[PDB]
């Protein structure tokens, strides 16, 4: 598995492979999960454990979103969605969802073996990446986060190529090349590349078919 | 993890004596766990013109043991100038198997033959070399299925009304029915069976197709 | 066991063999492995014999209860959620590898559920000891849009490949074609002694009691 | 397995069952558990059939060489000592033998119990195998030195029968041999113990016998 | 190895308008000591429902008591005999209720389904209630392989009561003669819609 | 060798009308790490015999060295083309090596294919052998062609087609369904490419970078390695 | 180590056991009285195994059966007593097992004289004869040989004498002292046999 | 399980052992003769442990001491015999140990009557009294209590009678039959004591 | 540990860290070992095992070099050595030394856990890199080889930056940056960076003090 998040100038891009399990049980999977319209999360580790964590945290996020509503009136294939909550009035903060996920993982860290990368946008802290580690420790990353077996192979490479205020285009190219290199080097990662770009007012999800060409 | 040096390649070998003949039928499937290496791997090897050996267990050990017994029989023929009968070959096989008592051949064997006096003879062997003569025997994966059938047909112990008159053709058809039942109920037995008949004129081989699932 | 499922246009096709084994011994030559969950949802099981049967009965009757209460056609995703939550409730035990195939308002949906409680929506899949043999044929021959008859033929070829290549698979081919309107469960889809004399058995005593 | 031997007024009686098993499965019921070591010595089998058979034939070879070299019949004591030393040299390699060597030599009738652990015990009455305790109980209840040959043979047959009745590891046919001063005789070559139950304990055969 | 402590085996077979169940009568101890020769493993639940319980004897008795309790409550509540298929499903549910601490038993259920038409009904179980229904025969116990071989070779479809009795008795006896830890008598029940024939075979006691 | 460290994946060998076609991807994996991606896993033994391996690379290289010196010693004693060792001779030799190492509990963690042409009656390539320097293909009867399998336990056999590793499930199913005698080079290539395509999609230790080797009347020919089309 | 023996005929039942109390390598007593548990109404529970488990289970069963008989003002049937004992032994089997072996003897008018053999796994059956302990291996065949249905009580005691002599002669634990319960003719008698 | 006892006074040494041959739960013999190994020249090796190891080590040491005495035409001293036995037992301790316990008794003119206690680990020492086996735990204090230097042989035999009676009364294996070697006044005597 | 080899135009560079062993037993070590004037080898894995392998293979190399002699007459701090054997008359081939090392490792691969990278020059095959893996398998690398714990972190990075015919300068920069990134990401690698440049006629040995600077 390879899961990557990169903050650029006007958003945060998450990316993942699609391979699941020497025998490949599945080659078209969804490791990036939509928790809310402004909040996605990437999985790595045990599959059932992470998936039930996703369901529990979707339940928590729905409860928080319903409770956040105030009374009264106020104010390469892509798929794009505009936020229903235009002003971020009641969408939960990314920190809140990431921290309750950290709490649930830490409380059950005897057997849970899951590493998550939350990415999202809110009006307080703008775009954010949070990395929830295996034992249930949370670290906010302001440049990028990486996790999974393949990510190690690209660590220095990402550290060489990251810039502070990348545009959408060059960040997209960087994250795509990163997942491609990780798939090239790691047997456990492969298949089509899924990318999710999260911005102030919309989210667009890309699907990419890939090939690694080199004459090194 | 230490590497375990034994594997069961499966399949069944049935033996049945007559008055002056002996039948040995073996399936030809070669398997590893729930997969099939090949659908044709003979388990029965000719030793003399009146003696054969079938075996079930690890195919490498079976092949090496059969080649070893053949080489020692040819050496016996060259040195002592007469072909050994089934009893001599039987004691020889016992000694060979016991010589590896603490790392035995992973094989259970049936030695079938017609002796000097034109009597059907069948010895059965465990791995370490304990052996005994029998009028009917079975080794391999299907043996626990087929040994009660052979007991019921041959001895008829629990039958007051006994039909103890058998000839060669009925024995052949009964062995075919037995290996068919083993194929039906044993996953490791199937594809094809080679049926060897030893009698006065010598050895004769016949084939019967079995289910391939 | 060899079990397979695929998604054709407005339909799911499940298929299975009919062999149950007590280790090396074939314990049942005509076992039925395609299980009813609802009119528009079926499933097949490839794990601990008991766990699969009782989990399928539990899922079927709970789905019927939900249908009665809500009056809506059942959803495949509901069955997936119930199965995965139940399987994760136990720490990996109660092993059930399930292919769950149905048709609802969202379309025809095929899911592979693992014994630890992980689900995966798939266009086709296979499970059991002969899963790899079936997946060879499916990956060779599957295409996205197929007729029902073509999907039936491909399911039959996959199950026959499992039957003939995997020692733990054998017997006849079962199939089930699930659509929104109804299902067609074709159980016998494809199929690739002495009488003793009276009194021969000795007895010590006999007692006759009339019902 | 059950083997026994006892000394009496007209020599030695030896008796055995004929069952060989692999765990729970009965592999054979025609096993010959009494071996002619030489013209005057018999040896029993209990435990590992391979080791017992091989080393008793090996002992026969050694005895043949000894008798040919010295022009004299070996004693039972010397044969037992040779066998015990041979089996002790393989201590720790998992040999499993329990053997009763009984015979006649220039010092009269002799009987020795030897096992794989180097044991060597001189006596007048021994029993070995899984049914040994039952045969011991029957023999010790009824043993007398002045039994006639028919009485001794019947006692040995009864002890083997009760051992086979109680022990799952023993059964098949009972053999009873008689060693005298000029060789040995097979008094009961082989008798199916099925008939012995319906002789001794259930002669009338109107109902299942209740233990 | 828990099933080897007592041993035991149960068999069932179907004929035309008749069915039969059979079992060995041994109670063993520590896999080799025979301690009883009348321990019947067949139990009547009702006239059209019989169960054959093989495995650990304590669990055989406990499960039989539970099944008798449940069947008697069902029949007194409904004022009718329990259907054989309803009993089989109930036995599956009872065995699965103890999934992580199972009764070490391998039951068979043999009876007549009522439709008056009397259809034979046979099914075999594992220890956690996974059941397989069969039209021809059912086997459980440590002697399962020998019974499977004998029934596969000798089973004849649609036999009358006498032929069914002879075939099932010969299958059971031949299978038991090749098993150390089972035997010591053989009970054979043959049910027809009007009556039951209980017989005790002149079996080996080895 | 206690266990596998650097491993080669499946090998697929089949008989076709002009001889043997044997295929393997050029990948050797260090566990889940695809460390080496241009490795050779089909070795030439002689002009009518090739060897392929799945499993540990070190053991396979040791076996390759053994067979190399066996071929050289055979060549030293040769006086006519019939004295050259056949593929079945090498199969028996490899089976014996594996059997002895199994006996001493020091196995080679490999599954080996030994393939080639048994008969000398199709060419004069062995009359003047060149080890250090490299008309139409003749139709060869399948009885004169040989493909043989060996495993860790020494279980050895032969067939018209052989698979190792994950190909024993994916490739072998399609082979048993679709194989036929006297296939042309194009049909054999298409069947092998389909099998390797399924393996590329379903075997995580595989790659789409294939090496094909042909044993024909004109000897052993190593095809240029290629990426799987489409 | 605790040898128990039981023999049932048409007109009697007899139970017997060694009278040794063992603590590691030392015999605490040669006249142990923690094995027999006589219940009111022609019933006896002879227990083997660990002394503490014997005391706990035997007194538990005795106090339960006495409570039944006083609450209902009747004598519990021997079959009900035996199956109640088996049910309670099996209840504790999967929760803190009582490592005790049991012979259950009694007399009823409904079913006559009755003997039940039951092991530490609660595997129970009615028997005409039975034994428990290692010494069972040395006595059972004797019980098989000399038993017949129409035995007198004195002939049964002679058979038990043969069993005791064989246990002295052949068994590793040279058990010399034995206690016996004789139930016959609506009386329960105690006997002590040395050698 | 093989009880061995030894007692040395100024004018005698006495060894004793139970005469039981054991094979799992059955006593093969109540008159076992595989424990005592009398050597020529007023010497005795009384061995415990497994019967096969007893036979091998006993016979071995005996044929080794006889070879010495015939080669040299003298009687080996008892001290030399005991230390030779200990040296050979310790030689095999780290290569296929003989699991045998030893009492080594003898008479010399150089050193009078001598007794040596030696265990399966070849830990040896000269003693006035000693014991081996589990039964040692029940006899040693008796040997401590009633021993004095000027015992007569009859008083020593009375002490051994006390030891045998205690082994009957209290030991779990009710050992009844015993054999005794009495070395005194230049004679070696065998006695058999029941109970 | 990080050990790297790169083939460039008419030469081969090797590079390594200096850290030895959470506690650092030594911070100035020599993982690159001079087998012969034209042949060096990089170690990774167990230290005593690898060092004794180096001693044995130095003995083998000396024996081979003495036997290779024919009779008669024929024809940033750096340290530079010119080859005594100018024409490569008797220096052992790199393949020979690498293969006897593979033989010794494979013969003793039950307990030996050592991965080596041989680099060198001879007149037959010019510059060569050989990688001897843990179980005693040898693979000739014609572009680059990497081994050790740290090397994984740079696997994509080197794969992105390698060129077929790099000059001395850019290959030196690439190998230095590779070891620097590996040290930055890997705790087990650190300290001064040692580099050995092997060419047709001489060997240079560079020592580098290092620091990783980034505003990513
Ligand atoms: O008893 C069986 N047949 C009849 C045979 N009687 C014997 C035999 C009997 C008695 C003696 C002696 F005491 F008188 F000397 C010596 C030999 C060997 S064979 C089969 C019963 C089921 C198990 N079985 C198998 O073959 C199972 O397959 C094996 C193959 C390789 C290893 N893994 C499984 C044997």
């Amino acid at each position: 598995t390879t899961i990557i998040g990169i903050i650029y100038d006007n958003g945060v891009m998450l990316a993942c492979d699609s391979r699941t399990s020497t025998f490949i049980s599945n080659k078209c999977s969804r490791k990036i999960n939509r928790i809310n319209e402004n909040l996605y999360v990437c999985r790595s580790g045990a599959s059932a454990h992470s998936q039930k964590i996703i369901e529990i945290i979707k339940h928590y996020c729905v409860s928080m979103k319903n409770e956040n509503r105030k009374k009264g009136r106020f104010h390469v294939t892509k798929n794009k969605y505009f936020y229903e909550d235009k002003f971020n009035d009641y969408n939960p903060l990314v920190e809140n969802v990431a921290h309750i996920t950290k709490k649930i993982i830490y409380t059950n860290n005897n057997f849970l073996s899951c590493a998550l990368i939350f990415g999202g946008y809110d009006k307080i802290k703008k775009q954010q990446l949070y990395a929830v580690n295996l034992n249930g420790s949370i670290i906010e990353k302001h440049d990028f986060a990486v996790s999974g077996s393949g990510s190690i192979y690209i660590q220095s490479y990402l550290q060489d190529k990251y810039k502070k205020f990348m545009t959408k285009k060059e960040c997209f190219n960087l994250i795509l090349n990163c997942v491609k290199y990780a798939m090239h080097n790691d047997n456990s990662s492969g298949g089509l590349i899924r990318i999710v770009n999260i911005t102030k007012s919309f989210v667009e999800e890309f699907t990419v078919v890939n090939t690694q060409m080199n004459f090194q | 993890k230490r590497w375990y040096p034994y594997i069961d390649n499966g399949g069944t070998v049935i033996g049945l004596t007559g008055k002056d003949y002996v039948i040995l039928a073996a399936d030809t499937r070669l398997s590893l766990s729930y997969s099939i290496y090949t659908r044709f791997c003979p388990k029965i090897s000719k030793l003399t013109d009146k003696c054969i050996i079938g075996s079930s267990g690890m195919q490498s050990d079976i092949k090496t043991l059969h080649s070893l017994l053949q080489k020692k029989i040819q050496l016996f023929v060259l040195e002592h100038s007469h072909y050994p009968d089934i009893h001599v070959i039987a004691r020889l096989l016992c000694v060979i198997l016991y010589s590896r008592r603490f790392f035995p051949y992973y094989a259970f064997n049936i030695l079938a033959g017609v002796d000097e006096n034109n009597k059907g003879v069948l010895y059965n062997y465990d791995s370490v070399g304990s052996y005994c003569e029998a009028t009917h025997s079975c080794v391999g994966s299907g043996s626990q299925l087929i040994l009660p059938i052979l007991d019921n047909r041959v001895e008829q112990k629990n039958q007051l009304i006994k039909n103890t008159n058998f000839n060669l053709g009925d024995d052949i058809n009964f062995v075919k029915d037995a290996i068919t039942s083993a194929t039906e109920r044993d996953i490791y037995t199937g594809d094809k069976t080679l049926i060897y008949v030893i009698d006065k004129m010598g050895i004769n081989v016949n084939t019967l197709d079995l289910k391939q699932d | 066991t060899t079990i397979c499922g695929l998604v054709c246009q407005n339909a799911v096709i499940l298929g299975a063999d009919t062999r149950a084994t007590e280790g090396p011994i074939v314990a049942d030559k005509n076992c039925s492995k395609l299980h009813y969950i609802s009119k528009n949802i079926w499933c097949a099981g490839a794990g601990v014999a008991g766990d699969l049967e009782h989990t399928t009965l539990w899922l079927q009757h709970n789905v019927e209860l939900h249908r009665l209460n809500t009056n809506t056609q059942p959803r495949v995703s509901m069955c997936v959620s119930r199965l995965t939550q139940e399987l994760f409730k136990y720490q990996g035990y109660k092993v059930c590898a399930i292919v769950l195939g149905g048709v609802d308002v969202n379309g025809p949906q095929l899911y592979g559920i693992h014994p630890h409680g992980s689900s995966c929506l798939l266009p086709f899949t296979a499970l059991g000891s002969g899963s790899l043999n079936a997946m060879a044929v499916l990956e060779a021959k599957y295409r996205d849009n197929m007729t029902i008859e073509e999907g039936k033929n491909l399911v039959c070829e996959a199950i026959c490949a499992g039957i003939f290549n995997d020692l733990g698979s054998g017997g006849n081919v079962d199939i089930c074609v699930i659509t929104k309107d109804s299902y067609q469960h074709i159980r016998p889809y494809k199929e690739p002694p002495t009488i003793y004399p009276k009194g021969t058995t000795p007895i010590l005593s006999e007692k006759i009691e009339y019902i | 397995t059950t083997t026994l031997a006892f000394k009496f007024k007209d020599g030695i009686i030896v008796a055995v069952d004929s069952r060989a098993s692999m765990g729970s499965f009965i592999s054979s019921q025609n096993v010959e558990k009494i071996i002619e070591i030489n013209k005057n010595i018999l040896g029993t089998m209990a435990g590992g059939a391979a080791d017992c058979l091989y080393w008793e034939k090996y002992l026969g070879k050694i005895i043949k060489i000894y008798e040919l070299r010295n022009n004299e019949k070996i004693s039972v004591r010397a044969a037992s000592t040779i066998l015990s030393n041979i089996l002790y040299q393989y201590k720790g390699y998992g040999l499993c033998c329990g053997i009763i060597l009984s015979g006649y030599d220039h010092t009269g009738f002799n009987m020795f119990y030897v096992d794989d652990s180097g044991k060597k015990v001189e006596g007048n009455l021994f029993s070995c195998g899984s049914g040994s305790t039952y045969a011991y109980s029957i023999l010790d209840s009824a043993y007398d030195y002045n039994l006639n040959l028919d009485q001794a043979v019947e006692l040995a047959r009864n002890a083997i029968y009760h051992a086979t009745f109680r022990d799952g590891g023993s059964g098949g046919k009972v053999r009873v041999f008689h060693i005298h001063k000029n060789g040995y005789d097979k008094i009961i070559e082989g008798e199916d113990v099925f008939d012995l139950h319906y002789h001794y304990t259930n002669p009338e055969q109107k109902d299942q016998y209740v233990m | 190895s828990i099933y080897n402590y007592n041993g035991g085996c149960v068999l069932g077979m179907s004929g035309s308008n008749c069915v039969a169940i059979a079992c060995d009568l041994r109670l063993g101890a520590n896999t080799f000591t025979t301690v009883s020769t009348k321990f019947s493993k067949i139990f009547k639940m009702n006239n059209n429902v019989y169960v054959g319980l093989s495995g650990l004897a304590t669990d055989i008795q406990t499960l039989y008591e539970i099944l008798r309790y449940r069947v008697n409550l069902y029949e007194v509540r409904q004022d009718a005999e329990m259907d054989v298929e309803c009993f089989a499903n109930m036995l599956s549910s009872i065995l699965y209720s103890n999934r992580f601490s199972p009764y070490f038993v391998n039951p068979i259920v043999v009876g007549f389904k009522l439709k008056v038409n009397y259809e034979p009904y046979l099914t075999a179980y594992d220890l956690i209630g996974a059941k397989c229904e069969t039209r021809d025969f059912v086997v459980n116990g440590v002697t399962s392989e020998q019974l499977f071989g004998m029934c596969e070779s000798l089973y004849v479809k649609d036999q009358d009561e006498n032929g069914l009795f002879e075939t099932i008795s010969q299958c059971l006896l031949s299978a038991l003669d090749r098993d150390c830890i089972s035997g010591w008598g053989a009970e054979v029940l043959v049910l027809t819609p009007e009556k039951i024939i209980k017989k005790k075979l002149k079996a080996r006691m080895d | 060798t206690l266990g596998p460290v650097v491993t080669g994946t499946s090998v697929i060998a089949i008989k076709y009308k002009h001889g043997i076609m044997i295929a393997a991807d050029r990948k050797a994996s260090y566990g889940s790490y695809a460390k080496f991606q241009n490795v050779e896993r089909i070795f030439k033994i002689n002009n009518k015999t090739v060897m392929g391996f799945s499993g540990e690379l070190a053991d396979a290289q040791y076996l390759h060295e053994l067979l190399t010196r066996k071929n050289i010693n055979n060549l030293s004693e040769k006086k006519r083309k019939e004295d050259m060792y056949t593929p079945q001779h090498y199969h028996s030799y490899v089976s014996r090596v594996f059997y002895v190492r199994k006996n001493r509990i020091d196995p080679l963690f490999n599954n080996i294919i030994i393939a080639g042409i048994n008969s000398q009656k199709y060419d004069n390539n062995d009359d003047n052998v060149l080890l250090y320097t490299n008309e139409e293909y003749k139709e060869i009867h399948k009885d004169d062609l040989y493909i043989g399998f060996v495993d860790m336990h020494g279980t050895n056999f032969c067939d018209d087609y052989i698979t190792t590793g994950y190909a024993r499930y994916f490739a072998l199913t399609l082979l048993r369904d679709h194989y036929k005698d006297n296939m042309t080079e194009e049909e054999a290539r298409i069947l092998i490419n389909e099998c390797l395509r399924i393996l590329y999609f379903r075997d995580a230790t595989s790659s789409n970078f294939i090496q094909i080797v042909k044993v024909t009347s004109k000897g052993v020919e190593y095809e240029e390695p290629y990426i799987l089309p489409c | 180590m605790d040898t128990l023996i039981g023999l049932r005929g048409n007109n009697f039942v007899v139970l017997a056991a060694d009278t040794y109390s063992i603590n590691s390598i030392i015999k605490l007593k040669n006249d142990d009285n923690t094995k027999f548990y006589d219940i009111h109404g022609n019933k006896c529970l002879l227990l083997g195994g660990s002394i503490g488990d014997r005391l706990q289970f035997g007194e538990f069963i005795r106090k339960n059966v006495h409570l039944y008989q006083y609450q209902n003002n009747t004598d519990m049937f021997v079959k009900s007593f035996a199956f109640f004992t088996r049910k309670n032994l099996a209840y504790y089997l999967r929760r803190n097992p009582f490592e005790v072996n049991c012979l259950i003897a009694g007399y009823d008018k409904k079913d006559g004289y009755q003997l039940y053999w039951c092991d530490y796994l609660s595997n129970m059956d009615s028997v005409n004869k039975g034994a428990h302990g290692y010494g069972a291996y040395l006595v059972s065949a004797i019980l098989d040989k000399y038993y017949h249905e129409n035995l007198t009580v004195d002939e049964a005691l002679d058979i038990f004498k043969l069993c005791f002599e064989e246990l002295k002669k052949r068994f590793l634990l040279t058990q010399i002292n034995y206690e016996l319960r004789i139930m016959y003719d609506n009386k329960v008698e105690t006997q002590y046999v040395t050698v």
